[PDB]
DNA sequence: TCTGACGCGGC
DNA sequence: GCCGCGTCAGA
């Protein structure tokens, strides 16, 4: 992606990325793979980066959520 | 905490030793010749280095389940696991102890400084050639004595016993062993107190801190001599067979099987009690091969084997581009990887790469097999390969669903900077040749020749999701050296947009009014009107100001056809001016500049792709083609020619009569030749440039549509020169000397040339070529030093708070302003406020610069701003982010965990390459080598006079000699003229003999501002002439470096005048600071360092290991036991740690986040 | 080749 | 206090 739409929420571009990557291990241990969905739609990773993007999951919310897992 | 945060080197005591051996060897044996088995004692037995099979027994009696940590009692070899083999390591007992060839040979040698005495005595005491008293008694003969062999027998005749004299390794290590480290140092420190170190005292200094070093340190001083050595692993050095029945076999295998025999002689020597000649034989053969098994030909010519190449020691395969820290360590070869033939592939996008089937289908092939087993279709590791092996149908649409969204790493044999490295998403292409974008290929310097790159897969979701954030083409737009864009149209896609923008004055369809784009790409479908001509447009549009207000513009503008086609690829909120001119390819790169600064990245790159389109079609409709009937030789060469052939006749004339001298007649003749040729060649321009046509009314000269003109005048390709030489003429040709040869060559390239005018030319075309291949390796060299002395540096935080900077003003040149204030402060933060002349301040401090705030400083017309630096950065072994102010990559201020010092050092090597008269002049600068002769600097201010002896040690009075009588004057020759009056007030650091400016005396007299000034301008001034652009802060950096040594005026706590860091004079500063009182904390005057100096002086010594003189740092830190805290980029990669800067620094900063909310 | 650094031997 | 010879170490 650009990750210019990303960086307007997010700033460094380095707190996003890790952000991302956190919120795409815990879609993955979430059992998220039914592989019913998997093919039909893009990989988890670009899904965080989506979802950050949208700006709905909020970058505080993904911090609180590390504590509950 | 389960992880080591320390690493810590310390010399090992023979008990240490005992305890890491887990066996002893007596015999050396590798194998049974008829089986290939472990020696019962062998260095490969098994019983001490452990089974060579998992949970078996050499003998194979125990082998099964029920024992696994049972050891049988017929063999010694234990039931485990093999991989213990490697990690076990063995000892071997020594009758007589062996003095440590790196010690002995440190030069400076350890062993010779700790005893104070000369190195070759030593030597010739270890050799058996002298006596040394290791017993004083009551003889007057001194401990530190050297007895001839008939002295020897004298004294013991006159003094018999009561004092001893032993020779050979024993003697030093008793000599060594009885020494008292309080006595020594006390005595010495009065010599000390003493000080008269103009000469003798100097060589004192190095005792004491090494006697100091010792006592701290714990370590014993006769460990330096050895009495037992450990055995190496045999995995680490392996026998193992090869096809043709034979068996590779470790250098160092052969030189333990040596030393362990002649150990063995020597013990069945001392058993027989045989004559001690013989003894001391074996001694020496003993030490000798003890020397060549750690380093050979260290002291003597190398041991070869039947090859006659030299054997490898263990200490070289540690050292040398080959050794184990350079070539494994940072080679690191890694699977996943693939190497292929890169095509044009112009369809694909900006962010999208051709990749071979078979090439992601290997790559790929673990991904594909965990979608096979999720998918259901082979339910075993082993189907799922055997399906992959028939290349099944249903496996090539899995691995398009498995590659769809994962991003790949392109990487060329020479990466100058990290633009070279780049991610594209793959899509699957039939062919095995690689497709890449062609815009990228300029970032790549790579060309369709047979080039070849290299592509990498990354596995974890981290790093795909990273190289996705960062390691994107569409992420890269600007140069991190320069903002100028790196994805402008190169070659033929400006050609053609240049070629549609050129109007012309008459043609069909001339004067039409066109209401929108639409129709006038309808008027050219059907072909009527003419590209070049002239038609009416209007046009309404949004537009942005700089404010960033948007204001519609509307309108009639006249435009030509090709103009408005181009009209509907420009975004919205960019004005037409910029489509409506020549198009040259410097406008376009101001163009895609403009786009990304206002617009954006993402509109800038549609803009870059849309543009690249139009070229590429717009150019084959052109069909511009290349004849030798396109170039045009000059009408009036001939007559010019013969000209010059008449003056050339003339001053030969003169010469014969012997009315002119030889060199005179040489160098007019060059000068009458030359201006010939230029004339010739100005007048080419002219006639292909021009075009004279009958149009209607009359007959006028029109811009030429030739397609050699169009090209060069493009700046596409070609260039004056080449045109010149085409239709113009050689000349002068340089010889190797570069002297220009008298006859010149009026043969021109279309004509041909003759076969002696050919040989002439041949010589600078082979001497150019011969320089290309040899400057490669000296420009790496350099990038890989300045990476070295910077390569620790990055931003770890927003602001040091320091209101210290530099003064800025432009760089005229004298002839020229060369550089404008306002583009050299651009993107930089001024450190104080600005006054203007009226007494209104302009711009408040700490304030960051901008285009329109630049305006206002030339409006203003205030010529000098003071701006922050590196160098006055205030933070402690980092840099704050206002300190650099503007990256210059991405427009922004620049983020934190960002390292600068390694794209300072990368930025200044791969342009050096290019540059050729020059690299060296660059390269003694950042050495800071002093000239000789350079000049005196006098540091009091007095009258200068002469008059003292007239020796060439002529010297002035610095004291003024009025208010005190004093002389303050140093010898100086007489052989260069004087550059003061007889009478004068001389300043302090004021120069008194002409010459170069010498960089030490600048920094201790004129101050740090006036030698940062200095080097600036020097580099800025080089780089600028060849035409290259450097920021000017990427060089203050590696500046910043280099001077991070002091001098200590006054030791309160610490050492005299001994060099020592900034970094801990300010913190031992600081604990004395406010620990008690004041205590005159320090005193220091600052020094300047070589950039190999710094970076050998550097703390962490893996890091020093590594650059080079690894044996040399190695032995100086084992004396030390130094303990190194990593604190490193460098350090973390050895150790396959996440480095301090970038996304591992962010990581941390979200943890010690996380543990708050936990907390 | 070389550069220097570091040397360290003559006086 | 110094000339002038030397080692090393990287290219
Ligand atoms: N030809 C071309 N296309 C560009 C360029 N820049 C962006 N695009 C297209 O725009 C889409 C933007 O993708 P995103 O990454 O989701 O958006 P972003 O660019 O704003 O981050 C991409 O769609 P996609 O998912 O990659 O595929 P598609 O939707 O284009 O088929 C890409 O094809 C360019 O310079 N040239
Ligand atoms: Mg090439
Ligand atoms: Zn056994
Ligand atoms: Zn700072």
């Amino acid at each position: 992606v650009t990750v210019e739409d990303c960086l307007d929420k997010v700033e460094t571009r380095f707190d996003l990325v890790v952000l991302a990557s956190m919120r795409a291990n815990k879609i993955l241990k979430n059992g998220y793979s039914e592989s019913m969905e998997n093919e039909k739609k893009e990989k988890a990773t670009v899904v965080a980066l989506r979802e950050i993007a949208e700006s709905e999951i909020t970058s505080e919310q993904i911090l609180r959520n590390e504590i509950e897992g | 905490s389960k992880k080591f945060d320390i690493i810590k080197i310390s010399l090992a005591s023979p008990e240490v030793i005992r305890s890491w051996s887990h066996g002893e060897v007596k015999k050396p044996e590798t194998i049974n010749y008829r089986t290939f088995k472990p020696e019962r004692d062998g260095l490969f037995c098994a019983k001490i280095f452990g089974p060579i099979k998992d949970y078996e027994c050499l003998c194979g009696k125990y082998k099964r389940l029920k024992h696994r940590g049972v050891v049988c009692e017929r063999c010694g070899v234990e039931v485990e696991q093999a991989k213990v083999r490697r990690e076990r390591m063995g000892h071997i007992d020594l009758v007589c102890p062996v003095v440590h060839i790196w010690y002995l040979k440190s030069l400076p040698s350890r062993i010779g400084l700790f005893l104070d005495m000369p190195l070759k005595n030593v030597e010739k005491v270890l050799y058996f050639e002298s006596y040394i008293v290791t017993d004083p008694g009551m003889t007057p003969l001194e401990k530190k004595q050297l007895l001839t062999d008939e002295e020897y027998a004298e004294a013991l005749e006159n003094y018999g016993y009561e004092f001893e004299a032993s020779m050979g390794a024993e003697a030093i290590r008793d000599l060594l062993a009885d020494t008292d480290i309080e006595s020594e140092i006390e005595l010495l420190q009065a010599e000390c107190e003493e000080s008269k170190s103009t000469a003798k005292k100097e060589k004192a200094i190095k005792r004491l801190r090494l006697l100091e070093t010792f006592q701290a340190s714990g370590n014993k001083p006769e460990w330096m001599v050895m009495t037992v050595l450990p055995v190496l692993p045999p995995d680490l050095r392996p026998l193992v067979p090869i096809e043709g029945g034979r068996f590779a076999t470790s250098d160092l295998n052969d030189l333990y099987r040596r030393v362990i025999n002649r150990n063995n002689r020597l013990k069945k020597l001392l058993d027989l009690n045989a004559p001690d000649i013989i003894v001391r034989n074996e001694k020496r053969m003993l030490q000798e091969a003890v020397d060549a098994l750690l380093d050979n030909g260290r002291r003597g010519r190398a041991v070869t084997g039947s090859n006659k190449r030299p054997l490898k020691s263990l200490a070289d395969m540690i050292k040398g581009k080959q050794g184990r820290f350079r070539q494994n360590l940072l080679g690191k070869r890694v699977d996943y990887s693939g190497r292929s033939v890169i095509t044009v592939g112009p369809s694909l996008r900006l962010h999208e790469c051709g990749l071979p089937k078979k090439m992601a289908l290997e790559l790929f092939k673990p991904f594909v097999y965990s979608k096979l087993r999720l998918g259901g279709h082979a339910t075993t590791i082993k189907q799922a390969k055997r399906m992959v092996e028939l290349e099944e149908a249903v496996v090539w649409d899995i691995l398009e669903t498995v590659i769809n969204e994962h991003p790949v790493l392109l990487n060329r044999a020479p990466t100058l900077h990290r633009l070279g490295i780049q991610a594209f998403e793959p899509r699957l292409i039939e062919g095995k040749a690689i497709q890449l974008h062609p815009l990228v290929c300029a970032a790549f310097n790579a060309d369709f020749d047979g080039d070849q790159m290299a592509v990498h897969v990354p596995l974890t979701v981290e790093s795909q999701l990273e190289a996705r954030v960062l390691m994107m083409s569409t992420n890269n737009i600007l140069s991190p050296a320069s903002g100028q864009p790196i994805i402008t149209p190169t070659q033929d896609i400006v050609l053609g947009l240049y070629y549609i923008t050129r109007e012309k004055e008459g043609a069909r369809g001339e004067g039409k009014l066109f209401s929108s784009y639409e129709d006038v790409s309808r008027a050219y479908n059907s072909g009527t009107i003419d590209i070049h001509a002239k038609i009416k447009l209007r046009i309404d549009r949004q537009v942005f100001d700089t404010k960033g207000n948007t204001y519609n513009e509307k309108g009639v503008v006249n435009t030509t056809v090709g103009r408005a086609l181009l009209l509907n690829i420009l975004p919205e909120g960019l004005s037409f001016s910029l489509l409506n001119k020549v198009l040259v390819k410097k406008e376009i790169s101001k163009i895609i500049n403009q786009a990304f600064r206002v617009l954006g990245g993402k509109a800038t790159v549609v803009l870059a792709d849309k543009l690249m389109y139009a070229g590429f079609k717009y150019s084959t409709l052109s069909g511009v083609s290349v004849g030798v009937d396109d170039m045009t030789i000059p009408d009036n060469k001939e007559a010019k020619i013969e000209e010059a052939e008449k003056e050339i006749k003339q001053i030969t004339e003169q010469y014969q009569s012997s009315l002119i001298t030889e060199n005179e007649r040489y160098n007019n003749i060059i000068n009458i030749w030359s201006k010939t040729s230029d004339e010739v060649g100005a007048s080419m321009m002219d006639a292909i440039s021009k075009d004279t046509v009958s149009i209607n009314g009359e007959k006028k000269e029109i811009e030429s549509f030739n397609s050699v003109y169009m090209m060069a005048k493009s700046g596409a390709r070609g260039s004056y020169n080449q045109m010149r030489q085409l239709a113009g003429m050689r000349g002068l040709m340089a010889k190797p000397d570069g002297t220009m040869i008298e006859t010149a060559i009026t043969a021109n390239f279309r004509e041909g040339l003759s076969v002696l005018q050919y040989f002439t030319s041949t010589h600078g075309a082979r001497k150019g070529l011969a320089d290309t291949a040899l400057k490669t390796a000296n420009a790496g060299y350099l990038t890989r030093r300045l990476v070295d002395v910077a390569q620790d540096l990055v931003v770890i935080e927003e602001d040091c708070g320091t209101d210290d900077g530099l003064m800025f003003s432009a760089i005229v040149e004298d002839g020229e302003v060369k550089v404008p204030l306002v583009e050299r402060a651009l993107g930089r933060t001024l450190a104080a406020d600005v006054v203007t002349e009226k007494g209104v301040v302009l711009l408040e401090a700490g304030t960051l610069l901008d285009e329109n705030l630049v305006e206002l400083l030339d409006d203003n017309g205030i010529d000098m701003i003071k701006v922050r630096s590196p160098i006055t950065c205030k933070t402690r072994r980092g840099l704050c982010a206002k300190c650099y102010g503007r990256d210059l990559a991405r427009e922004r201020q620049v983020n934190v965990g960002e390292s600068v010092g390694v794209i300072a050092a990368q930025s200044i090597g791969e342009p050096g390459t290019q540059l050729t008269m020059g690299l060296p002049r660059v390269a003694e600068l950042f050495e800071a080598r002093r000239p000789k002769d350079a000049a005196i600097l006098s540091p009091c201010d007095g009258m200068v006079r002469l008059g003292n002896r007239d020796t060439k040690e002529k010297q002035r009075i610095e004291i003024i000699d009025k208010n005190g009588h004093i002389v303050e004057e140093i010898l100086l020759p007489k052989s260069r003229h004087l550059v003061v009056f007889d009478g004068e007030q001389v300043s302090r650091g004021d120069v008194l003999a002409d010459g170069p400016t010498d960089p030490h005396d600048l920094l201790k007299y004129k101050g740090l501002e006036e030698f940062a000034d200095y080097i600036l301008i020097e580099a800025q001034s080089v780089y600028r002439m060849q035409g290259v652009v450097i920021n000017d802060k990427h060089i203050e950096t590696i500046v910043r470096q280099m001077l991070r040594k002091a001098v200590i005026l006054d030791e309160g706590d610490s050492k005299f005048v001994k060099d020592e860091s900034i970094e801990l004079v300010r913190i031992l500063e600081e604990n004395d600071k406010l620990r008690k009182q004041g205590k005159k904390e320090v005193e220091y005057e600052l020094v300047l360092m070589g950039i190999t100096r710094s970076s050998l002086s550097t703390e962490s010594f893996l890091s020093a290991a590594s650059f080079q003189e690894t044996t040399r740092v190695l032995t100086e830190a084992s004396i030390n036991s130094q303990i190194d805290n990593l604190r490193g980029l460098k350090e973390n990669v050895l150790i396959g740690r996440l480095i301090p800067a970038g996304t591992g620094l962010a990581v941390r900063k979200e943890s010690a986040k996380i543990e708050k909310m936990r907390e």
